[PDB]
RNA sequence: ACUCUGGUUUCUCUUCAGAUCGCAUAAAUCUUUCGCACUAAAGAUUUCCGUGGAGAGGAACAACUCUGAGUCCAAUUUUUUGAGGCCUUGCUUUGGCAAGGCUA
C-alpha cells in the first residue's frame, strides 16, 4: 500500500508535470516539475506556473519553494 | 428504582443508559472446567467495579456462588448473572452481562441456560491443568450453540508459583493450551475463521487469585503508558508466537538472534510477570521496593506489611490495573448483540430468521415487538416466588405491564401453553444485589417477577394483543443426559404436598431436572450425577419444602435396544378389528443413533436430502431412504420409523391418512418401551404392511395410536431385546504415582480405562475411563479416598452400551439384595426397574400380540 | 506520538473527499500517513462546474481534507 | 497526565448517535463508529444538513477532526464515569 | 491549571469563532481547550435558543468563556 | 529534533544570524519598526523583546488602519503592547532616510 | 524490627527468617500442599458423620445425635422394597458423608464438606543449586508442535524501551524459598502474625488430623481416632 | 523542588465486641435424650484461662522515612492563523446585523 511521500519520491523520480492545488485558493493552481520534498511537504518546482479558472492566464514562476502549509492536492499532467 | 445499591465505580444511571444502546452490551458466559477460575474472575471484576466490595486476605470472596450449598461445597452450582460496566483498554465503558456458570460437569445444563442468553463465551482454562473434560465439552457446546468463543487462560501464577516452570517452558505450556483449544474448535466446527490466538485477542491470560488479567493489547498498553511513543496494538501484534526481539535493530524478527534469545512473549510479557511474582514472593523485604519503584507502583507502609498472597494481589492490581484485556477480548471477539441477534435467532428461534418476527428479532430493537426469552428461574431465598431470568431479544419489558408467557409446548396451533401474566418487577441482576428497573430494552438480561407461574424450564415472553404469530424459542438442548434416577418420598406422607410443591420448585431451579411420577406413585428425580442430585436433594429438603424426605438408592435410567431383526413380522389390529399394522424392528446401523441424536439428520429436512444422507452414509436403498416417517420418541431420537409398505399392497394415500397416528404411537412406544418403560434406543421400526380402514371415523386417533404402540412393542420384543446401560466417561486428574491406584479403583467397578496420558507441563496425569453409570455411585468418593484425595474424577454421560446379560431370561434367579454378576445384570436391571415402575414381574414377548 | 488515522476500513474503497475551499474529489484510497494525507488511484476531480475530470494517482494533503464518504460499502 | 477528559467522552460516544458540526457548517448526525485521540470520527448512517438546509443520507463517513467545530453527544454520557 | 478547575459545573457562556454562543454547564476541559458542556443551549443572532445537549466543543473554535450562572443542585 | 540538548542557545544564533535577527537589531539599535499585521493594520513602534513565536513587546506605537466612504486612513496611539506573533504578516526595520 | 515490643504481641518476619524457621520445623509438618488430603477427613466430614451416627474409618465415633431409624422396625413400604433396589457396590459410610443429602434419609445438622480444591501442583525444590524457575523432571514434558506480522513492516521499538524488569534477575537466592513459603502450612505461610501462647500452639494437632499411618498397632489407631473425637467435640 | 499534623514503646483504667473475639480449648450448673453417665450426646447459662477495638490516664524516647495536607511544545491533528477586502436584499438600534455570491 502506497504511502504519500513515497509517491512524492516516485513523482520526482518520474519528474512529472505535477499540478499542485492550493489551500483556500480554488482559482489558481500551479504546474511544475517536482524536484525535492522534505518532512513537511515543501515542494520545489522547476517550471511552475499559475493557472486561474476565471482568467486562465498561465504565468511562469521558475523553480519555486511552495510551502507545505499551502498545498492541497498533487495531481499529474 | 432508587433502591440502595452498593458503591460502584460507575453509576447506575450510566448502566441503565448503556442498557439502551445495545451496541455497548456484551452478553458473555464465563464457562470452563470445575475450579478453573471463573468465579474468582467475576470476583476480580466486581472488586474492580465496586470499591467497597473487597476480597478477604486469606479467603477468596466469591460474590457469585450466593447459595449456601455453593459456599459450603466450594463448587459453583447455579449460574449467577452479573451485570457490570467494564472499561476497555481505550477507556470505553461497555455494559457486560456476564453469566458465571458452574464448571462442574454435572451442572453442565446450567451452562446451557447461560449459553442460550449469551452471544459469547469466555472459556476459562487453568494454565496448570490445561484443557480438561468440561473445557472440551463447553468448547463443543459453545461452537454448537453458534457462540463466539474466546479463551481466558486463568491461573498463570500456577506456572510461576506452583510448577516453577521457566518462562520459555511456561510459554510452551500456554501455547500448548491455545493449540489444544484450536484443535478442539477445528474438530467441532468446519469453519477455521474462529482460530483462537492471543495475537487476535481471542486468548486472554489471567490469574484471578492475584488479579492479573492481560491480553497482548492490554499488556502492550502498560508499555504504552510507561513509555509514551509506542503504539500498543502493533506491539500486541508482535508479542506472541515465535517472534523474537532484536534489540540492536529494535525490530521484531521471525528468525531468532543469538539462538538463546527468547520470544517476544517470554521477553516482554512472561519474564516481567515472573520477575514481579518472584520479587513479591521471594524478595519482599530485600528488593521489592526498588522493583516496585521500577514498575511505577508505590504501596503504603501498611500495604507492604501484608502477607505474600494479598501483597501479590495488590501488586498486580496496581500494575495491571483494571481488567481491560478481558473487555478488549469480549468486545472485539464477542458480538454486539445487535450483530449476534441473527445467529441467535437462526439457531434458537423455532420460526427461524426468515419469519416476520425473526426479522424484527434480528434487528434487536427496543422499540419492537417484545420477544423476551427466559432460560433460568432464580428462587428468592424465602423459596416461595421464582424470578424468570433471560434476555430481551426485541422490544422492552416493563414493570407492571401484562405479558404473554409461552411455555415449551406452545406451538402456533397448540396455543394453550401460553398465559397472560402481569410482570411484577424487573431487576438487572448483579449477583448479591439487584438493580430494580422500570424497563429493560432489547439485548439486555432481566430478572422478571410474576411470570414464574406458567413456566417450568424455558419461556418465551411476548406481548398480548399483538404478536399472534409469535413462536417459542427452542428448549434448552442440553450437553448431556439426565440419567441418575432417585426415588423421593416424604418421611411423613401428610407433608407430601410440600414435597410436591418443592419438587415443582426444583424443576424450576435445575434446568435438566426431570421430576416425574411413575405408575407406582413413585416420585422420581433425574440428574446428571451424585453431586447434582445431592444439591437437588439439599434444595428439596431445605430451600423449597422444609420437610424430611427419604431418598432411595441412586439408580440409572436404562434404554432398550434390539440386536437382531424381529423373528416374526408382528401385527396389531385396532379394537375395531380394522386397521392392521404390521411392523418389524431391526437394529440401526452403527453410528446412526449418534447421527439422529446429534442432529446430523433431521425429519425437518425434505425427503430428497434425507434420502440422500441415508443412501450415501448407511447403504440404504432410496426405496427405504425416502420412506422415513419419524425419528424416535422426539423429533431427534435414536429410533427410525420406516414404512416398507409397497404401493401395490397398500393405498399410499390411505396410509398417509394414518401416518400421523402411527407416528404418534411409535413415538409413544419408543418413549416408554415394553421391557421396563424406559426409552427405546437404536431400533429401526419397519412398517411392512398396513391395512387401513376406509372411512375416517373407523381409523385414526383412539384406535391407531395404541395399536401402533402395541405393534412397536411386539416388533421390539420379537427382535431380541437388550437393556442399555448409561456409561459415564470419567476424566481422572491424578498424580503420576496414583495412576495405578486409579486403575485399581476402576477395576472394582466395571470401568475400562481408555487412556492414561500425562498432562503436558504439569506433574499430573489424566486417566480417561468408561465406568457404567450404575457403577459410578461413590466412584469419586472411592477414588479420592483411596488416593488420599490426590486423584480427582469428573464423570459425565457418554453413551449407552448393551448390558452383558439378556433381560428376557426367566432362567436367572436373582437373590434380592446381592450384587449380581455381569452375565445376567440385564435380568437384574430389567425386573427391578419393572418392580420400580411397578409393572408386571416379567414381560412376555406375546403380551402385545392379538393371538394371546 | 502521532497515531495514524484509522483507515484500513477505507483502503481500496471508492471515496468522495471533500476538500477545503468548497471543493470535492472522488477516487480509490491507496494509503495514508499519521497526517491523513491520502494517496488516491482513479481520481476523478468532480468540480462544481459539473463536468467530471479524471486524473488517476494523486496525493491530497491531510490539512485540506474535510470529510471522507465511503461510496463503496465497507 | 497524557489524555484528556473530553477525548475520553468522545471515545465513550462511540456506538451512540452523535451530531458533529464541521468547519464548513455541515451537520452530520449519525452513529459514531470510531473516534481517535485527534477527533477523527468515523461515523455511519449519517443524516447531513448542509448550510442551505438540504438533507442527504451518507451511510459511511470519516470526518477529519481538525475541521470539527463541535460534536453534540448523547446526554447519557452526562453520567459517564470520566465526567465524575 | 486551576484557573478553569475553578469554573467546573458553573453555567458558562462560550463565544465561538463564528460568533455563536454556547451557554452550557462546564463539565470538563483538557490541554487543547476542548470543552465538555452539558445541557448546552446555543444563542445566535435574531435571537433564538437552540438546545443541543452534551456538546464536545473542539478547542480550535473557542474564543472566550464567561460565567452565566452558579452551579445547580 | 536531532538537537535535544539542554543547553539550547541556538535560538539566539537564530537571533544573530537567522531571519528573526532583524528584531534583535531593534532590541539593541532601538530602531522604529513597521509591522504589517493581519487585520490590514500597521503597527509602528519599537520592539523591546521577542522570541521564536515572534511575539513582541512594542513601546510607543502608532497604529494605522484605513476605513471605507472610500478609504480614509485612521490612527491611534497606544502606550505599550504585547503582540502575539502569529498575528503578523511582515516585520520591517524602518529604512535609512538620512 | 521483628516484634511489637516488650509486650510480645505482634511479630513481623523477613522471608529468609520464615524460610529457615520452616526448614527447622520440617519434622513437625506433613508437607501437604493441599487440604485435598483431608477429603472426608476434615471437620465438616466429621460433623456430618457425627450427625448421621456413622463412623468414617480413620475417624471418630460418637453417640447418636438423633435416635436412629431401626431398619427392622420399618415395615416394607413400596419405597424401601428391597426387590426394587439394584445393588452394585455397598453404599459406604463415606458416600453418605460425601453426599449427605443424596444418600441419607433425614440428614439433620449435617455439614456439606468442601469438594475438590484444585490440586496444588507444587514442586518442592530438593536442590538449592537449581534455579528457582526450573523445568523439574516431575513436570511432564511439553512436546513442541499464528497471524504474525511481516518483518518488512516498519514497527520499531523506541530507544527508551526494553522489558519492564530487565535489570532485575529472574530468580534470586531466596526465590524458591519464598515460593515454598507460599505452600507452607500455617504459621509459615505468614510473614506477619500475632503472638500466641505456648498453650495455644498444639505441635501435633495436624498429626492426628492426618490419617493414621500404615502398619500402626491398634492402640495408636484408637488414639488417633479419640484425639479426633475430642478435636471434633471441641470444634 | 519549600512548610504543619500525626509517632513509637510500656503500665493502668473504662466500655463495646456471636469476629477462628481463641488458626487454641477448659470446668461447673440446669434441662432434654436414651442408656442402666469419666469411659455420652444435645441445648442453654455461668465461671475461668486470655483476646481484639475504641476511649481515657500516666511515663519512656523519638521527633518529619511513612500517611497526608498546606505548596522541556511555531511547519497538517487543536495554543503561534487563510487571515483579510467587494456585491444584493430583510430590517437599519443609519453603528450596521443575517443569508448567499464572491476576490484573495
Ligand atoms: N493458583 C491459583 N488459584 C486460583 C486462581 N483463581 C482461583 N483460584 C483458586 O481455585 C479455586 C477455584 O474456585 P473458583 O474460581 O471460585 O471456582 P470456578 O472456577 O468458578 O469453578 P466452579 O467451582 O465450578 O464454580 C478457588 O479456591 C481459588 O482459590 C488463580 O488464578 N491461581
Ligand atoms: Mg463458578
Amino acid at each position: 500500500m502506497v504511502q504519500p511521500i513515497n509517491l512524492i519520491f516516485r513523482y520526482l523520480q518520474n519528474r512529472s508535470r505535477i499540478q499542485v492545488w492550493l489551500y483556500e485558493q480554488v482559482n489558481m493552481r500551479i504546474e511544475g516539475c517536482i524536484i525535492g520534498f522534505d518532512e513537511y511537504m515543501n515542494l520545489v518546482l522547476d517550471d511552475a506556473e499559475e493557472i486561474h479558472s476565471k482568467t486562465k492566464s498561465r504565468k511562469q514562476l521558475g523553480r519555486i519553494m511552495l510551502k507545505g502549509d499551502n498545498i492541497t492536492l498533487l495531481q499529474s499532467v | 428504582m432508587e433502591q440502595t445499591l452498593p458503591v460502584t465505580v460507575y453509576e447506575m444511571d450510566f448502566l441503565a443508559d448503556l442498557m439502551d444502546n445495545s451496541e455497548l452490551i456484551r452478553n458473555v458466559t464465563l464457562c470452563g472446567h470445575l475450579h478453573h477460575g471463573k468465579t474468582c474472575f467475576v470476583d476480580c471484576l466486581i472488586e474492580q467495579t465496586h470499591p467497597e466490595i473487597r476480597k478477604r486476605y486469606d479467603q477468596d470472596l466469591c460474590y457469585t456462588d450466593i447459595l449456601f450449598t455453593e459456599q459450603e461445597r466450594g463448587v459453583g452450582i447455579k449460574s449467577t448473572p452479573v451485570t457490570v460496566v467494564l472499561p476497555d483498554t481505550k477507556g470505553k465503558s461497555y455494559l457486560f452481562n456476564i453469566m458465571d456458570t458452574p464448571g462442574h460437569v454435572n451442572f453442565s445444563d446450567e451452562v446451557t441456560a447461560g449459553l442460550r442468553i449469551s452471544d459469547g463465551v469466555v472459556l476459562f482454562i487453568d494454565a496448570a491443568e490445561g484443557v480438561m473434560l468440561n473445557t472440551e465439552r463447553l468448547i463443543k457446546h459453545a461452537v454448537q450453540e453458534r457462540l463466539a468463543v474466546t479463551v481466558c487462560i486463568n491461573k498463570i501464577d500456577r506456572l510461576i508459583l506452583e510448577l516453577k516452570l521457566p518462562p520459555t517452558d511456561a510459554y510452551y505450556k500456554l501455547r500448548h493450551i491455545v493449540d489444544e483449544v484450536n484443535g478442539l474448535i477445528s474438530m467441532y466446527s468446519t469453519d477455521e475463521n474462529l482460530i483462537l490466538s492471543p495475537l487476535l485477542g481471542n486468548v486472554c491470560f489471567s490469574s484471578s487469585q492475584y488479579s492479573i488479567c492481560f491480553t497482548l493489547g492490554s499488556f502492550a498498553k502498560i508499555y504504552a503508558d510507561t513509555f509514551g511513543d509506542i503504539n500498543y496494538q502493533e506491539f500486541a501484534k508482535r508479542l506472541w508466537g515465535d517472534i523474537y526481539f532484536n534489540p540492536k535493530t529494535r525490530k521484531f524478527t521471525k528468525k531468532a538472534p543469538t539462538s538463546s534469545s527468547q520470544r517476544s512473549f517470554v521477553e516482554f510479557i512472561l519474564e516481567p510477570l515472573y520477575k514481579i511474582l518472584a520479587q513479591v514472593v521471594g524478595d519482599v523485604d530485600t528488593s521489592l521496593p526498588r522493583t516496585l519503584d521500577e514498575l511505577g507502583i508505590h504501596l503504603t507502609k501498611e500495604e507492604l506489611k501484608l502477607n505474600i498472597r494479598p501483597l501479590l494481589r495488590l501488586v498486580c492490581k496496581k500494575f495491571f490495573g483494571e481488567f481491560t484485556g478481558f473487555v478488549d477480548m469480549c468486545v472485539q471477539h464477542i458480538p454486539s448483540p445487535k450483530v449476534g441477534a441473527k445467529p441467535k435467532i437462526e439457531h434458537t428461534y423455532t420460526g427461524g430468521v426468515d419469519s416476520d418476527l425473526g426479522e424484527a428479532m434480528s434487528d434487536c430493537d427496543p422499540d419492537g415487538p417484545l420477544m423476551c426469552h427466559t432460560t433460568k428461574m432464580y428462587s428468592t431465598d424465602d423459596g416461595v416466588q421464582f424470578h424468570a431470568f433471560g434476555r430481551v431479544l426485541s422490544g422492552t419489558i416493563h414493570a407492571g405491564q401484562p405479558v404473554k408467557v409461552l411455555g415449551e409446548n406452545y406451538t402456533l396451533e397448540d396455543e394453550e401453553d401460553s398465559q397472560i401474566c402481569t410482570v411484577g418487577r424487573l431487576w438487572i441482576s448483579v449477583a448479591r444485589y439487584h438493580i430494580e428497573v422500570n424497563r429493560v430494552p432489547a439485548g439486555n438480561w432481566v430478572l422478571i417477577e410474576g411470570v414464574d407461574q406458567p413456566i417450568v424450564k424455558t419461556a418465551t415472553i411476548t406481548e398480548p394483543r399483538g404478536n399472534e404469530e409469535a413462536q417459542i424459542f427452542r428448549p434448552l438442548k442440553f450437553n448431556t443426559t439426565s440419567v441418575i434416577k432417585i426415588a423421593v418420598e416424604p418421611v411423613n406422607p401428610s407433608e407430601l404436598p410440600k414435597m410436591l410443591d418443592g419438587l415443582r420448585k426444583v424443576n424450576k431451579s435445575y434446568p435438566s431436572l426431570t421430576t416425574k411420577v411413575e405408575e407406582s406413585g413413585e416420585h422420581v428425580i433425574l440428574g446428571t450425577g451424585e453431586l447434582y442430585l445431592d444439591c437437588v436433594m439439599h434444595d428439596l429438603r431445605k430451600m423449597y419444602s422444609e420437610i424430611d424426605i427419604k431418598v432411595a438408592d441412586p439408580v440409572v435410567t436404562f434404554c432398550e435396544t434390539v440386536v437382531e431383526t424381529s423373528s416374526l413380522k408382528c401385527f396389531a389390529e385396532t379394537p375395531n378389528k380394522k386397521n392392521k399394522i404390521t411392523m418389524i424392528a431391526e437394529p440401526l446401523e452403527k453410528g446412526l443413533a449418534e447421527d439422529i441424536e446429534n442432529e446430523v439428520v433431521q425429519i425437518t429436512w425434505n425427503r430428497k436430502k434425507l434420502g440422500e444422507f441415508f443412501q450415501t452414509k448407511y447403504d440404504w436403498d432410496l426405496l427405504a431412504a425416502r420412506s422415513i416417517w419419524a425419528f424416535g420418541p422426539d423429533a431427534t431420537g435414536p429410533n427410525i420409523l420406516v414404512d416398507d409398505t409397497l404401493p401395490s399392497e397398500v393405498d399410499k394415500a390411505l396410509l398417509g391418512s394414518v401416518k400421523d397416528s402411527i407416528v404418534q404411537g411409535f413415538q409413544w412406544g419408543t418413549r416408554e418401551g415394553p421391557l421396563c418403560d424406559e426409552l427405546i434406543r437404536n431400533v429401526k421400526f419397519k412398517i411392512l404392511d398396513a391395512v387401513v380402514a376406509q372411512e375416517p371415523l373407523h381409523r385414526g386417533g383412539g384406535q391407531i395410536i395404541p395399536t401402533a404402540r402395541r405393534v412397536v412393542y411386539s416388533a421390539f420384543l420379537m427382535a431380541t431385546p437388550r437393556l442399555m446401560e448409561p456409561y459415564y466417561f470419567v476424566e481422572v486428574q491424578a498424580p503420576a504415582d496414583c495412576v495405578s491406584a486409579v486403575y485399581t479403583v476402576l477395576a472394582r467397578r466395571r470401568g475400562h480405562v481408555t487412556q492414561d496420558a500425562p498432562i503436558p507441563g504439569s506433574p499430573l496425569y489424566t486417566i480417561k475411563a468408561f465406568i457404567p453409570a450404575i457403577d459410578s455411585f461413590g466412584f469419586e468418593t472411592d477414588l479420592r479416598t483411596h488416593t488420599q484425595g490426590q486423584a480427582f474424577s469428573l464423570s459425565v454421560f457418554h453413551h449407552w452400551q448393551i448390558v452383558p446379560g439378556d433381560p428376557l431370561d426367566k432362567s436367572i434367579v436373582i437373590r434380592p439384595l446381592e450384587p449380581q454378576p455381569a452375565p445376567h445384570l440385564a435380568r437384574e436391571f430389567m425386573i427391578k426397574t419393572r418392580r420400580r415402575k411397578g409393572l408386571s414381574e416379567d414381560v412376555s414377548i406375546s403380551k402385545f400380540f392379538d393371538d394371546p | 506520538k502521532a497515531h495514524p488515522p484509522e483507515l484500513k476500513k477505507f483502503m481500496d474503497k471508492k471515496l468522495s473527499l471533500k476538500l477545503n475551499g468548497g471543493r470535492h474529489v472522488q477516487g480509490i484510497l491507496r494509503g495514508f500517513d499519521p497526517f491523513m494525507n491520502l494517496v488516491i488511484d482513479e481520481c476523478v476531480e468532480m468540480a462544481t462546474s459539473g463536468q467530471q475530470n479524471n486524473i488517476g494517482m494523486v496525493v491530497i494533503r491531510g490539512n485540506s481534507i474535510i470529510m471522507l464518504e465511503a461510496l463503496e460499502r465497507v | 497526565m497524557s489524555i484528556g477528559v473530553p477525548i475520553k467522552v468522545l471515545h465513550e460516544a462511540e456506538g451512540h448517535i452523535v451530531t458533529c458540526e464541521t468547519n464548513t457548517g455541515e451537520v452530520y448526525r449519525g452513529k459514531l463508529i470510531e473516534a481517535e485521540d485527534n477527533m477523527n470520527c468515523q461515523m455511519s448512517n449519517i443524516t447531513v444538513t448542509y448550510r442551505d438546509g438540504r438533507v442527504a443520507q451518507l451511510e459511511q463517513v470519516y470526518i477529519r477532526g481538525s475541521k470539527i467545530r463541535f460534536l453534540i453527544l448523547p446526554d447519557m454520557l452526562k453520567n459517564a464515569p470520566m465526567l465524575k | 491549571s486551576s484557573k478553569m478547575l475553578q469554573h467546573i459545573d458553573y453555567r458558562m457562556r462560550c463565544i465561538l469563532q463564528d460568533g455563536r454562543i454556547f451557554i452550557g454547564t462546564f463539565k470538563a476541559f483538557d490541554k487543547h481547550m476542548n470543552l465538555i458542556l452539558c445541557d448546552c443551549d446555543e444563542f445566535r443572532k435574531r435571537e433564538e435558543k437552540r438546545v443541543l445537549g452534551l456538546v464536545l466543543l473542539r478547542g480550535e473554535n473557542l474564543v472566550s468563556m464567561t460565567v452565566e450562572g452558579p452551579p445547580p443542585k | 529534533e536531532m538537537t535535544p540538548e539542554e543547553l539550547q542557545k541556538r535560538e539566539e544564533e537564530e537571533f544573530n544570524t537567522g531571519p528573526l535577527s532583524v528584531l534583535t537589531q531593534s532590541v539593541k539599535n532601538n530602531t522604529q519598526v513597521l509591522i504589517n499585521c493581519r487585520n490590514n493594520k500597521k503597527l509602528l513602534g519599537r520592539v523591546k523583546a521577542f522570541d521564536r513565536h515572534c511575539n513582541m513587546v512594542l513601546e510607543n506605537v502608532k497604529e494605522m488602519w484605513t476605513e471605507v466612504s472610500k478609504p480614509v486612513n485612521k490612527d491611534r496611539y497606544i502606550s505599550k503592547m504585547f503582540l502575539r506573533g502569529d498575528s503578523v504578516i511582515v516585520v520591517l526595520r524602518n529604512p535609512l532616510i538620512a | 524490627k521483628y516484634v511489637n515490643g516488650s509486650t510480645y504481641q505482634r511479630w513481623q518476619f523477613t522471608l529468609p527468617m520464615m524460610s529457615t524457621l520452616y526448614r527447622l520445623a520440617n519434622q513437625l509438618l506433613t508437607d501437604l500442599v493441599d487440604d485435598n488430603y483431608f477429603y472426608l477427613f476434615d471437620l465438616k466430614a466429621f460433623f456430618t458423620s457425627k450427625a448421621l451416627n456413622m463412623a468414617i474409618p480413620g475417624g471418630p465415633k460418637f453417640e447418636p445425635l438423633v435416635r436412629d431409624i431401626n431398619l427392622q422396625d420399618e415395615d416394607w413400604n413400596e419405597f424401601n422394597d428391597i426387590n426394587k433396589i439394584i445393588i452394585r457396590q455397598p453404599i459406604r459410610t463415606e458416600y453418605k458423608i460425601a453426599f449427605p443429602y443424596l444418600y441419607n434419609n433425614l440428614p439433620h445438622h449435617v455439614h456439606l464438606t468442601w469438594y475438590h480444591t484444585p490440586n496444588v501442583v507444587f514442586i518442592k525444590t530438593e536442590d538449592p543449586d537449581l534455579p528457582a524457575f526450573y523445568f523439574d523432571p516431575l513436570i511432564n514434558p511439553i512436546s513442541h508442535r499464528e497471524p504474525l506480522p511481516d518483518d518488512d513492516e516498519e514497527f520499531e521499538l523506541p530507544e527508551f524501551v526494553e522489558p519492564f524488569l530487565k535489570d532485575t534477575p529472574l530468580y534470586t537466592d531466596n526465590t524458591a524459598n519464598g515460593i515454598a513459603l507460599l505452600w507452607a502450612p500455617r504459621p509459615f505461610n505468614l510473614r506477619s502474625g500475632r503472638t500466641r501462647r505456648a498453650l495455644d500452639i498444639p505441635l501435633v494437632k495436624n498429626w492426628y488430623r492426618e490419617h493414621c499411618p500404615a502398619g500402626q498397632p491398634v492402640k495408636v489407631r484408637v488414639s488417633y481416632q479419640k484425639l479426633l473425637k475430642y478435636y471434633v467435640l471441641n470444634a
